[PDB]
């Protein structure tokens, strides 16, 4: 149910680490599986075991990025006294980017992904505080 | 011609990131900015503190 | 009515699924499309008969007519691709990748 | 319809068999004729947003 | 010309460019309310037509 | 948004209701720009077909400019009608619902404690 | 070190790279209807799932 | 094609969409869709070359699947509400499937892989119809049901298509595929603004058509179909370069040119509705379009590419192909912003 | 303002309807006369700024820039008269049309009343400038330079569009008078900080900040002389003008949102000025000098004191004129030796004694010679920043030393030293070039006589 | 005749004349507050029509 994902924001960060890490890991895994399904449906692989290896690799990589992101964000918010400070999501997104770089065996991806994912996470947190709305409904 | 080309357009093509290059670039770029940031911020915060209390006397500052 | 409509919707879903995933022969894909046509016509027919709406029974026949016309166009295209490549295999339809 | 050619010209190519309450052959009204008629006459005038 | 021309023309500029602003914000409010409540001339989505109902005596009394 | 406005008459360029608005002045900047566009289009046609850019096809150029102005007049009239209708519906609705558009009372500046931020 | 190398790498060339990587990732399609309709199927499923979960 | 076939086929292509936009009944809108689908194919396969046949088959399969999905939506709406039009009470899944299938017909991402191939295969004079006239009907079907659409689905498709078209444009060297990707991006904008204010969707459709038709006729002039080929216009037909540059830049969407007005007005509406994130991302990614148009401008107008010995006879021979409509549309598409208030 | 815009537009019909022989003379003359007409905007005998209609306005900040723009066009035509010597008539007329269009758009931009006038007329400048760089440039990399110049600015600008739309939705208008007279305090929310950035970033890029200054050294060493002149005389000041007009709403956020960009400016100024010491391309050296000066301008504008604004405006004008003159001089030597290296040609004071005088005067304007308005601007910006924090004098002084140093380095390297006797092609200075340099210098001298004209809104 | 090409010299001065006329029109439209502003409002002198015309 969407209750599981909406539970991420039940309690501010720095608390219920394990639960938030689980939720982000699941979300990353889902994104990875979707991407893997696309990447196998197009650009097929020679062997069906190759295809399943590909889906495994994509899924595990995405899950790892999500898990590291959640863990680092919660750890930052907890160790420092600022619960809702977007710098925390930025550090978490940078951790995710670095993990992606490691998984891909490349420092350039580490750096680019750190910057981009950290900015994305920080903007997400800012939006959640400030009340921004993605996918709004017609108000005119 | 060769000298100018070598000091201009051959550089980035013949550049490779290395640990030493990354660290040197990052420090020589950001570090001075951080240093001057701390200097100016501490100075201006002290100035604002004194001005708030009224210790600082602006004897004839008319144009600022 | 309810169980019939459920099974018919499932049938159309399966035929759509069959169309979406190919299997070499283009003729089979055309047949799957034609099966979806059958299911949709049956849906409309049973709905109209259930509602006693005799003013909407002119519409399943239009469905059949237009589906027949498109099926004929499909068969002609099959003839042309066969003339081009010697078979109806969809693998050969890959030139435009470049 | 996106362009109201039919309303403009006064013709009714397809506006007469839209719902179950329209004229049927040999005056055989469809199931729920009364209910549909009530709903549609209720919802005329007021916009769709208010009718809902 | 002299100062009056510029000064008073500027007053006219401000008048026009404040009224336009208030009307634009008022347009926002009115369209929001009309969309949300369907009680105005705009955003009146269509509903099926009553004229093409058939009221003649039918072949079954209870229709 | 305006499609469902009561009294809407389908596919009518200028509804008779539009005759009550002041008609466009025929030396309007918009119509003049239309004429300019037509003239430039004639010149472009000459250039593309490899013709004397300004000398050749004067009948063609005249037709282009006159056609642009002729279409522009009527289109401008319709646009004026539509904006006038929008304003009419605007103000009618606002007048009908005074509750949802209350008129604000503004305090003078003396009584408003606007914070002051030094620029030191 | 900075002006001719690191700034160019960081701001312009990083963007240029990433976009070229993404275009070479997306555009190159084998061009087969079987695979294309498989992707359309995945779109089908994803829209269904979104509808279901969002209710 | 003999004259009678030309008359009937062209008349049916014209009829289909008119039926779709003048039909109050969903089955008749579907009839219009089928008319367009059936009648276009012979024009596509007129050449009878191996690539043409494959392009026609791809078009046929995809469009037939889309039409069947739409017909399922219509039939289920009938089962529910005893009528042939979508009502506010209609089940949400029905509208979702309709939007999805009309998206497939229109070519929007992620159902976009079919359009580039068909456009590459088919000749230019039919590519124009494919990328202009065949979009009016599906977009009309959506606009007639705009108040009931799903903002999430529509925005997702729109942003997906903006990103995908922008990225796809770069790699391609072929003009036909480039115009296909441009079509995808502009349709992305159109659908992005559809649920909020369809008047601007129609404005964008008009401006995109008025910009694409001139470009397609420009390509037809010398049958250019590649960056290298179009690079030779400085020799074969110098006059057209100025307007080609202006028109590519407009399609890209620079401020002074008209192309700005669609994007600017659409961003304005989205911001009014508080769609800041999607608006920002779409505006940002609409600049790759300017990049892969600027490459064309560089190749054609601003730099002079190598030419061939035999172009001298092309110079010698006379030319009588550019139409009046080319000049009219090109100027009125790339020099009309000062009249923007009247457009919206 | 419409007595200045319409003649500018009519220059185009004159350019295209003139006979091939008299086209240059006619357009140059009528452009000078348009420049004269533009002086009517200096009859401001009252504190009430001029507002000619609902669309066009003028101010103490906009009048000097508009007059400078009008002044530049004749000089641009004179500077371009030569390198277009052997092009076909239509191509020459195309160049002249591009310059006329640039002048029209820039005057309209500076005289625009609504920021969504400004956002359109500001980016419309990209097309003429891009064409000038890419079509008539010399070396091969002009295409890359054009791409950089276009896209840096577009990436900067799109967020400006978003911010402006949000502003209009929130306020109801975008007339700058109304914004000024109904402004209100922003709150330090993250969304407001993001706005501040969105409003400020496009202008900061056009005022190349130290980290986003890579598009000037390219655009300039790939652009022809007229392109360089208009660019680093007016285009660079578009950013400053936009910042000045728009900062009124963005308060009080500036107090702490200016620390990053003040720091970047005050450091990049030193870095770029130092780069000027060891650069082997005269065009590049001038471009980096311009970057340092714009660094100063940005710092002052982002501190917002009366001195800051007034000195920033003065230095904007002074840099316009001085950098223009320097680029014309360098192009003068380039038209003969067909190279851009500074080392190659030396001792040219032994063969162009008077142009050496113009070189010396330009170098003095660059190094900031009292009482020149260049100095006055830099001095007042220095006073402002010293008030802001008394430690900035260290950076200011280091930059002053290095500025003097590269300014004299140019002169010693080129004008002085043994004449590269192998250069047979060095030809006596053209009266065209000499008159161009005179027309650049004389306005500077007259304004140094009368600084009151070029002060900003504040003073 | 040399007017053949010396007619072209009338464009720019015509530009100036036309611009001045249009400026007058622009000031015509903005007539309200012609003499209704706190600072400068006055009773017209005898034998007068418009303050600033
Ligand atoms: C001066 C400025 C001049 C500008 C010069 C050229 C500018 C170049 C830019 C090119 C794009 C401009 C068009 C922009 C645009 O289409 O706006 C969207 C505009 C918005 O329409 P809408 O408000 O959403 O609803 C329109 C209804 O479909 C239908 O609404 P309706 O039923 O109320 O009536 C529609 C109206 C439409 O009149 C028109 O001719 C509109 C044509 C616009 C295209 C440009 C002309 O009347 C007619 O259809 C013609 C009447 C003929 C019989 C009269 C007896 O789209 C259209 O109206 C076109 C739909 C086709 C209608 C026919
Ligand atoms: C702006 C984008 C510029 C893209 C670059 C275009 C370019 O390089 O031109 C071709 C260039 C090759 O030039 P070419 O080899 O010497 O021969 C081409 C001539 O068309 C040779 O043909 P022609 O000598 O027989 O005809 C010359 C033609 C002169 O026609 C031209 O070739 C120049 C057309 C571009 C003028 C740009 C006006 C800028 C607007 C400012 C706002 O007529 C005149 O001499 C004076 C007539 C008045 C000017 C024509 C204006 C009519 C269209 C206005 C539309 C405005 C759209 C904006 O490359
Ligand atoms: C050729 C001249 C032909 C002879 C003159 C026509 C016969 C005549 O005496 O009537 C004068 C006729 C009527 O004057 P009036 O209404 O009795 O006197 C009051 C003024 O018109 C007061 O004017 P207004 O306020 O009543 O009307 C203003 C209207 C004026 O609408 C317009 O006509 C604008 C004309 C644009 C020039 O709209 C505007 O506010 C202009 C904004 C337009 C956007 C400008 C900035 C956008 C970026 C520029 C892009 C340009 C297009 C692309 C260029 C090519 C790129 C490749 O005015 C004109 O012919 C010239 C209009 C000048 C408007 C300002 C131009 C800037
Ligand atoms: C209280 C404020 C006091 C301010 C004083 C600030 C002092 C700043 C010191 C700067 C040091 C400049 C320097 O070292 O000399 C550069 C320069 C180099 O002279 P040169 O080495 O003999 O050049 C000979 C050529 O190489 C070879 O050509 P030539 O030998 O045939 O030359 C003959 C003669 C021919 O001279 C002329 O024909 C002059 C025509 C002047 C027209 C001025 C029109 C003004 C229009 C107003 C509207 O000299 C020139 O060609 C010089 C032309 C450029 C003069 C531009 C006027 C600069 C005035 C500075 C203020 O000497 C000057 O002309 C500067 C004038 C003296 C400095 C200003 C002292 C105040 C006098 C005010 C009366
Ligand atoms: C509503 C819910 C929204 C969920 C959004 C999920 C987004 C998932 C991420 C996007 C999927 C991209 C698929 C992909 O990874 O690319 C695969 C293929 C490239 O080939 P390959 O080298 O094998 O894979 C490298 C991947 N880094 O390249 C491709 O296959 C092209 C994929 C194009 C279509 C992507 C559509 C994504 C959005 C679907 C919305 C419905
Ligand atoms: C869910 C999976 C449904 C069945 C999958 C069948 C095997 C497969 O690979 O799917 C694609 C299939 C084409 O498979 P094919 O080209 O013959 O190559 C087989 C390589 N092992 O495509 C097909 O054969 C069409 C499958 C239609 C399944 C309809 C019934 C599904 C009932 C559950
Ligand atoms: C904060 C936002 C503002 C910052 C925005 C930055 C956006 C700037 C985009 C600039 C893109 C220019 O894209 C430019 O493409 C040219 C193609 O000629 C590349 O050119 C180069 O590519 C590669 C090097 O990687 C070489 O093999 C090639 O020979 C060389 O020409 C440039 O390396 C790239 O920079
Ligand atoms: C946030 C969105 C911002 C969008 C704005 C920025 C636009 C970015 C433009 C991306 C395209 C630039 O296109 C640029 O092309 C050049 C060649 O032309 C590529 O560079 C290429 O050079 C040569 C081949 O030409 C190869 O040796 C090299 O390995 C390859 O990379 C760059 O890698 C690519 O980045």
């Amino acid at each position: 149910v969407k209750r599981f994902f909406e539970s991420y924001h039940e309690v501010p960060d720095g608390t219920q680490c394990h639960r938030k890490t689980y939720i982000t890991t699941a979300l990353g895994g889902i994104c990875g599986i979707i991407g893997s399904a696309y990447s196998v449906s197009l650009n097929p692989a020679d062997s069906t075991l190759e295809a399943v290896a590909r889906v495994g690799r994509y899924t595990f990589t995405a899950a790892a990025i999500g898990a590291m992101f959640g863990l680092t964000t919660c750890v930052s918010a907890q160790v420092r006294e600022k619960p809702d400070d977007p710098l925390n999501y930025f550090i978490g997104g940078c951790a995710g980017g670095l993990t992606l770089g490691a998984r891909t065996h490349s420092y350039g991806t580490a750096a680019m992904g750190c910057v981009y994912m950290g900015t994305a996470a920080a903007l997400f947190k800012i939006g959640k505080l400030e009340g921004w709305e993605l996918f709004p409904t017609p108000k005119v | 011609i060769r000298w100018t080309y070598a000091r201009s357009a051959n550089i980035y093509p013949n550049f490779r990131p290395t640990p030493k290059n990354s660290l040197l670039g990052a420090v020589a770029g950001f570090g001075p900015l951080i240093f001057w940031y701390y200097v100016f911020k501490t100075d201006r915060d002290r100035k604002e503190r004194l001005i708030q209390e009224g210790k600082l006397d602006r004897k004839f500052n008319i144009s600022y | 009515m309810p169980s019939t409509f459920f099974n018919l919707t499932m049938a159309f879903s399966l035929s759509l699924l069959g169309t979406l995933m190919f299997r070499s022969h283009l003729m089979s894909t055309l047949l799957c499309l034609e099966g979806m046509v059958l299911s949709l016509f049956i849906m409309t027919s049973v709905t109209s008969l259930n509602s006693n709406s005799m003013s909407s029974m002119p519409i399943p026949i239009t469905i059949l007519v237009f589906a027949a016309c498109e099926a004929a166009v499909g068969l002609a295209l099959l003839v042309k691709v066969s003339n081009t490549y010697g078979t109806d295999y969809v693998q050969n339809l890959n030139l435009l990748q470049c | 319809p996106f362009l109201d050619i039919q309303k403009k010209l006064g013709i009714s190519l397809d506006r007469h068999f839209m719902f179950l309450s329209a004229e049927q052959p040999y005056k055989n009204a469809a199931r729920c004729h009364a209910f549909e008629k009530e709903w549609i006459e209720c919802a005329h005038g007021i916009g769709g947003t208010r009718a809902k | 010309d002299g100062p009056e021309k510029n000064y008073e023309k500027t007053l006219a500029i401000l008048q026009i460019e404040s009224e336009k602003a208030e009307l634009r914000l008022k347009e926002q409010e009115v369209r929001r309310l009309m969309r949300a409540r369907g009680d105005g001339p705009w955003y009146q989505f269509p509903t099926p037509e009553k004229e093409f109902i058939d009221h003649s005596p039918k072949a079954t009394p209870d229709n | 948004m305006m499609n469902g406005r009561p009294g809407h008459e389908p596919l009518k360029f200028l509804p008779d209701e539009a005759r009550s608005l002041p008609p466009p002045k025929l030396n309007d900047p918009r119509l003049v720009y239309m004429g300019l566009l037509g003239y430039c289009t004639g010149l472009m046609d000459n250039m593309l077909r490899m013709r004397p850019v300004m000398r050749a096809g004067l009948h063609r150029q005249l037709l282009f400019v006159t056609s642009f102005v002729f279409a522009g007049y009527f289109y401008l009239k319709r646009q004026n009608y539509l904006y006038a209708v929008k304003d009419h519906d605007m103000f009618g609705y606002i007048k009908l619902h005074p509750e949802d558009f209350p008129e604000k009372e503004k305090k003078t500046y003396a009584e408003i404690l606007e914070p002051f931020h030094p620029v030191r | 070190l900075l002006d001719l190398i690191w700034l160019e790498k960081t701001i312009p060339k990083s963007t240029s790279t990433l976009h070229t990587n993404m275009t070479t990732l997306t555009t190159n399609q084998k061009g087969l209807i079987k695979l294309y309709f498989m992707s359309f199927l995945i779109n089908i499923i994803l829209i269904i799932i979104l509808y279901s979960i969002n209710l | 094609m003999n004259p009678i076939t030309l008359a009937i086929i062209y008349f049916t292509i014209f009829l289909g969409p008119v039926i779709t936009m003048s039909s109050t009944n969903l089955m008749l809108m579907w009839v219009g869709l089928e008319f367009s689908l059936l009648a276009i194919i012979p024009m596509l396969i007129n050449k009878k070359n191996p690539r043409s046949t494959e392009a026609a088959t791809k078009y046929f399969v995809t469009q037939a699947t889309a039409s069947m999905i739409i017909l399922l939506a219509i039939v289920l709406n009938y089962k529910q509400l005893g009528t042939w039009m979508f009502q506010q009470q209609t089940n949400g899944l029905i509208l979702n499937m309709t939007l999805m299938a009309l998206s497939m017909k229109l070519g929007l991402a992620p159902f976009h892989f079919w359009l580039p191939e068909v456009t590459q295969g088919i000749p230019l004079h039919m590519g124009l119809i494919l990328l202009t006239w065949q979009k009016i009907a599906p977009l009309s079907i959506l606009i007639q049901i705009y108040p009931l659409l799903n903002s999430t689905i529509i925005l997702m498709l729109a942003i997906t298509s903006i990103f995908m078209g922008a990225w796809g444009g770069l790699n391609q060297t072929q003009m036909r595929k480039i115009m296909a990707y441009s079509s995808i991006a502009h349709m992305g904008w159109m659908l992005a603004i559809l649920p909020y204010n369809p008047s601007l969707t129609l404005l964008n459709l008009m401006i995109y058509i008025i910009l694409t038709a001139p470009m397609f006729m420009a390509l037809m002039l010398n049958n250019s179909m590649t960056i290298n080929s179009i690079s030779l216009l400085w020799n074969k037909t110098p006059a057209m370069l100025t307007m080609i540059s202006l028109m590519l830049l407009s399609l890209g969407g620079l401020p002074p040119l008209t192309g700005f007005l669609p994007k600017w007005i659409i961003i304005t509406e989205l911001m009014k509705n508080n769609c800041l994130i999607m608006a920002t991302l779409m505006a940002m990614m609409a600049l790759l379009n300017l990049f892969f148009y600027t490459r064309l401008i560089y190749s054609t107008s601003l730099t002079m590419f190598p030419t061939n010995n035999n172009s001298k006879m092309m110079t010698h021979q006379t030319k009588t192909k550019p139409n009046l409509m080319f000049s009219t549309l090109a100027i009125m598409s790339t020099m009309t912003l000062p009249l923007a208030p009247q457009l919206i | 303002m419409l007595k200045i815009i319409l003649p500018s537009l009519m220059l185009l019909p004159l350019t295209w309807l003139s006979s091939p022989k008299k086209t240059w003379t006619n357009v140059t003359s009528y452009s000078f006369l348009i420049s004269l007409t533009s002086l009517t905007l200096l009859w401001q005998t009252d504190e009430n700024y001029k507002n000619f209609s609902n669309m066009f306005s003028s101010d103490p900040l906009s009048t000097p820039l508009i007059i400078l723009t009008a002044w530049l066009l004749p000089l641009m035509l004179m500077a371009s008269q030569n390198h277009l010597k052997k092009d076909n008539n239509v191509l020459q007329k195309l160049y002249i049309s591009m310059l006329i269009s640039l002048q029209i758009l820039l005057i309209m931009t500076f005289s625009a009343t609504e920021l969504i006038m400004f956002y359109i007329l500001f980016e419309a400048t990209l097309i003429p400038t891009l064409i000038i760089i890419t079509r008539w440039g010399n070396q091969t990399e002009r295409l890359n330079a054009g791409i950089y110049f276009l896209f840096y600015t577009l990436i900067g600008s799109i967020p400006l569009l978003i911010a402006l739309i949000l502003i209009q939705n929130h306020v109801g208008t975008l007339n700058l008078m109304i914004l000024s007279f109904t402004t209100h305090t922003l709150d330090a929310s993250w969304s407001n900080n993001l706005l501040w950035l969105a409003c400020m970033m496009a202008f900061l890029i056009k005022m190349p900040l130290y980290g986003v200054h890579l598009w000037l050294p390219k655009a300039h060493v790939e652009a022809p002389i007229a392109g360089s002149m208009i660019l680093a005389a007016i285009l660079l000041k578009l950013g400053s003008y936009g910042m000045i007009r728009i900062s009124i709403i963005l308060d009080p956020l500036t107090k702490y949102m200016a620390y990053p960009f003040i720091l970047l400016s005050l450091w990049g100024m030193i870095m770029t000025s130092s780069i000027c010491l060891r650069q082997t391309d005269l065009k590049s050296l001038i471009a980096y000098s311009s970057v340092s000066h714009m660094a100063l301008v940005i710092a002052s504008i982002m501190i917002q004191t009366p001195w800051s604004f007034m000195g920033a405006t003065m230095l904007m004008i002074a840099h316009g004129l001085t950098s223009s003159l320097l680029f014309c001089l360098a192009n003068s030597n380039y038209e003969r030796i067909h190279s851009r290296t500074m080392i190659m040609a030396r001792g040219l004071q032994m063969v162009f004694p008077l142009m050496a005088t113009w070189w010396l005067m330009a170098s003095l304007a660059n190094l900031a010679l009292p009482p020149s308005i260049n100095l006055m601007g830099e001095l007042f910006i220095t006073m402002s920043l010293f008030s802001w924090s008394n430690f900035t004098i260290i950076l200011m002084g280091i930059n002053i030393i290095i500025t003097g140093m590269y300014s004299m380095y140019m002169i010693i390297t080129t004008q002085r030293g043994k004449l590269t006797n192998h250069m047979i092609n060095l030809q006596p200075s053209h009266t065209r070039e000499l008159t161009l340099m005179a027309l650049h210098m004389i306005p500077l001298i007259l304004l140094t006589t009368s600084p009151k004209l070029i002060t900003g809104l504040t003073m | 005749q040399l007017l053949r090409e010396h007619w072209v010299h009338i464009l720019v001065p015509a530009g100036f004349v036309f611009g001045c006329y249009l400026d007058r029109k622009d000031d015509e439209k903005l007539t309200a507050f012609r003499n209704k502003s706190m600072l400068f409002q006055r009773e017209l002198r005898p034998n007068e029509e418009v303050t600033w015309k």
